[PDB]
DNA sequence: TCGGATGTATATATCTGACACGTGCCTGGAGACTAGGGAGTAATCCCCTTGGCGGTTAAAACGCGGGGGACAGCGCGTACGTGCGTTTAAGCGGTGCTAGAGCTGTCTACGACCAATTGAGCGGCCTCGGCACCGGGATTCTCGA
DNA sequence: TCGAGAATCCCGGTGCCGAGGCCGCTCAATTGGTCGTAGACAGCTCTAGCACCGCTTAAACGCACGTACGCGCTGTCCCCCGCGTTTTAACCGCCAAGGGGATTACTCCCTAGTCTCCAGGCACGTGTCAGATATATACATCCGA
């Protein structure tokens, strides 16, 4: 479990690119500000996760800024009301997202749409436009 | 509703006719599964070391056969 | 552009040599592709350990007929024994 | 400036001498390899691939089929005692088993 | 009757007796238990090698297995011969 | 009676039970069948890497044996016994 | 006066008796010579092949561990 | 200039890295060696050792002998589980075997 | 003259350090000598295929790593992994 | 225990999907030569195997007579194989999609090589002492009632 | 059960030889410094693989089944065990001789290495036919009737 936290965040870091890892992984403020204490970057996955020992669903939302530095490759309870990962909200340019959609599988790919104003698919559309008062 | 039990009764009893196998005990269909389990475990542990090695996320043909390799069953006809 | 290669032409040829009009499936092909590479694993595996084992550095013509000389049961190594060393003197001539 | 003349050619075999010679010494087995080995090699692999397929084509011959499938090699190596000394660790893709019934399961 | 018939169709043929797709999904759980449980692919050529190496690991055994039963004085066979089989082999 | 206290006594011990000069004798006279009989010199220390490695062989070699003794309804060993041992090891 | 009956009936019985063995049969000591016999065969053929490679006229106790080594049996104790 | 540090004294291991880095080169494993390599083989080298000596002290002091006898290492083997599954295959000169009397052989 | 050597000085560094007071006789260092040396056969025979198979040409820490992850079993690996990460890291420590 | 129905078999038919064979090409084997270093050959030093006796002493072969096992045979009783009507999930195609496999292209960190430069490590050398072995001897032992 | 029963194990002997430790010493390990290059790294991209749904139909599930089949059964009895005594040879030491394993200095021939051509192989391409499954018409074998 916390095997599978760190393996999605293994994978995450392995990801980002190198030229932009300090940037976009000081703005997830997964771990503290100051702990960033460069080389090589397999080496730096090495140390970092073991550096995530100390903060320990639980890092799925450095994520969704990834998808920000990464946007080529694809009240607000009316998402979380669908827990029949899960929703994983962010604040943003008012808007959210989502990186909800899944049994329990969220390193595959969950879905984003934001609201600026597989099988789930055939469902996620019906949670989404609740159409409240807002 | 188990990927286990996903293993019927006559397929077993096909792999025992072809061992040459007359008459089968009603007890079998519990051990053949915890036997097969096993043999399984002592190779998609070894075939999945090799696909994580080469940072990949993809199974090959030369992945298992490199895990039966050292396991000591060679299986021909894949290779490279 | 994914320029590979195999034992494949070779197989065909030796079959077409001793067999005048016998098939061979691609299937059966994969056979033989894995059949001789892991003949020739096991056989220049070991043969890497007796210089090893000898201290000399230099695999030579001699290595291999002990390599086969033990890779194989016996009656079917009287023959291999002889087969490439009625060959390694032919190459030897001209 | 003489005509490239095959070294499998003139050892009057079949088997690539100089894909063998290549790899051999990119296998990383020793460091020096001696210019004979890998003339010796291919006569040793060429005799063992000839040996296998002449009872495999009477496999293939005597079912009545010109094209050999892998069941006929197979066949091939568990009715010969020797190779199967050699391959009764190796098991064979698309194979099956001999035709084993065991003795005392008769009227 | 007919399962003597059965022995020898069988030992006929060469094509694959278990189902390949509840072979999938019991692969593919199996997979789940190791690397942290990501996923992984499989290339279909690649599941093909465990179901080759699955019954040709099995059949093997069933036929070390049923000489147990035959010396036993036993006709029918029982998981205690299947054990003692696997004991013996050392693995 | 006795057997049980012979049982035990040699698994307590660990020296070598064949006695070294009639199993010189023997693995010199095989010597001879091989290398078209000139002779061979053996190192000391050398013959009894044999003698650690005939009786280990043999010593496993019971115990998978004694096994299929038991598995029989038997007490007694038997040649059979032997055999079928040596055949599902698949040596 | 055979060097195969220099294997004695007690001496093939402290084998087995170490084996775990209760009781043996009259048979036994026909077999276990036949069986002892081929163990050798099949590693006195190998030993003497490293010792006619480098070419010596003396089996030394690393040839006898190099044709137990690709035997599958490996020995300790002796060395290098 | 400076004095001549052991990398195996910087490593704070004890199995000597500067032999394992000579034998790694000459035993012809590849062409190019990684400078972490023998100094994280040579740690795997000195936990297994511990491992076993650990075992074998035991055998030792219950059997009332301050000094390892081959003996001992035989009875530590098999009386694990996961260091017999490495080394089921070989065995052990001066070794015996357990006292394993099998189980209905009793009054 | 001759040199023969062997492991048997570091070895008894190690008993020495798991037990201050327990000695081991000479036959034993004989097992110690072919047992270590067997197991760096296994470890690096191994881990020169992977170089082999993913076709880089260089062993590194990473592939004994896997090496060691096949040779031994599932439990017992997870701790000389970790015997092993410390060392590399203590290595890069100066 | 013959009819006989149930199993066997060339024959044919088409249909097909694999495969044998033509082709362009292009990367790799070959030719020819260069140095230098392995290693073969030769000569030698003593180490260790070999082959003697004596003779000793436990080992082993002979032979029995005991009973414990093997075993053939037979009781029941029971669990599994065969049919068979009833679910059902595998398969196949089939379509839509894409995530990863893999390939190519720069940058550099990282190993190889080389040459000095010590000390850790290897054979002697010796001295202690742990294991080893004898029997007292203090426990802890087995079937006549 | 009882009892004496040898039997079991423990303990305080001499004592040996051998590991444990200390000693000259060398050579291989490390330090210092130089190079290229493997490989790390990021970046396109199109192949192969997961998902899904439909329709399947062959496959499985249950079950009633009787009918074989495990097995405990007891009696029989040939065939190991144990003991005891009388041969037999393994064994230790000892010795003597010596082929034969290791070492050493030797020269050169084989083999890496280079770089400079060319073509045998590879990928790719359509013809077509073995063969396979298709359906028969036809020829033999014994299952319950």
């Amino acid at each position: 479990m916390d095997e599978t936290v760190a393996e999605f965040i293994k994978r995450t870091i392995l990801k980002i690119p190198m030229n932009e890892l300090t940037t976009i992984l000081k703005a997830w403020d997964f771990l503290s500000e100051n702990q960033l204490q460069r080389q090589r970057k397999e080496s730096v996955v090495q140390h970092l996760i073991h550096l995530c020992e100390e903060k320990r669903s639980d890092a799925a939302l450095l994520d969704i800024i990834y998808m920000q530095f990464h946007q080529h490759q694809k009240m607000k309870q009316f998402k979380n009301s669908f827990k029949k990962v899960t929703v994983s909200f962010r604040e943003t340019a008012v808007w959210i997202r989502i990186a909800w959609g899944t049994k329990p599988n969220q390193y595959k790919p969950t879905y984003v749409v934001y609201y600026s104003q597989r099988r789930n698919t055939p469902l996620l559309g019906q949670a989404l436009t609740i159409a409240s008062k807002h | 509703r188990d990927n286990i039990q996903g293993i019927t009764k006559p397929a077993i009893r096909r792999l025992a006719r072809r061992g040459g196998v007359k008459r089968i005990s009603g007890l079998i269909y519990e051990e053949t599964r915890g036997v097969l389990k096993v043999f399984l475990e002592n190779v998609i542990r070894d075939a999945v070391t090799y696909t994580e090695h080469a940072k990949r996320k993809t199974v090959t043909a030369m992945d298992v056969v490199y895990a039966l390799k050292r396991q000591g069953r060679t299986l021909y006809g894949f290779g490279g | 552009r994914s320029r590979k290669e195999s034992y494949s032409i070779y197989v065909y040829k030796v079959l077409k040599q001793v067999h005048p009009d016998t098939g061979i499936s691609s299937k059966a092909m994969g056979i033989m592709n894995s059949f001789v590479n892991d003949i020739f694993e096991r056989i220049a595996g070991e043969a890497s350990r007796l210089a090893h084992y000898n201290k000399r550095s230099t695999i030579t013509s001699r290595e291999i007929q002990t390599a086969v000389r033990l890779l194989l049961p016996g009656e079917l190594a009287k023959h291999a024994v002889s087969e490439g060393t009625k060959a390694v003197t032919k190459y030897t001539s001209a | 400036r003489a005509k490239a003349k095959t070294r499998s050619s003139r050892a009057g075999l079949q088997f690539p001498v100089g894909r063998v010679h290549r790899l051999l010494r990119k296998g990383n087995y020793s460091e020096r390899v001696g210019a004979g080995a890998p003339v010796y090699l291919a006569a040793v692999l060429e005799y063992l691939t000839a040996e296998i397929l002449e009872l495999a084509g009477n496999a293939a011959r005597d079912n009545k089929k010109t094209r050999i499938i892998p069941r006929h090699l197979q066949l091939a190596i568990r009715n010969d005692e020797e190779l199967n000394k050699l391959l009764g660790r190796v098991t064979i893709a698309q194979g099956g088993v001999l035709p084993n019934i065991q003795a005392v399961l008769l009227p | 009757q007919g399962w003597l018939k059965e022995i020898r169709k069988l030992q006929k043929s060469t094509h694959l007796l278990i189902r390949k797709l509840p072979f999938s999904r019991l692969a593919r759980e199996i997979c789940v238990k190791f690397t942290r449980g990501v996923d992984f692919n499989w290339q279909a050529q690649a599941l093909l090698a465990l179901q080759e190496a699955a019954e040709a690991f099995l059949v093997h055994l069933f036929e070390d297995a049923y000489l147990l039963t035959l010396h036993a004085g036993r006709v029918t066979l029982f998981p205690k011969d299947v054990q003692l089989a696997r004991r013996i082999r050392g693995l």
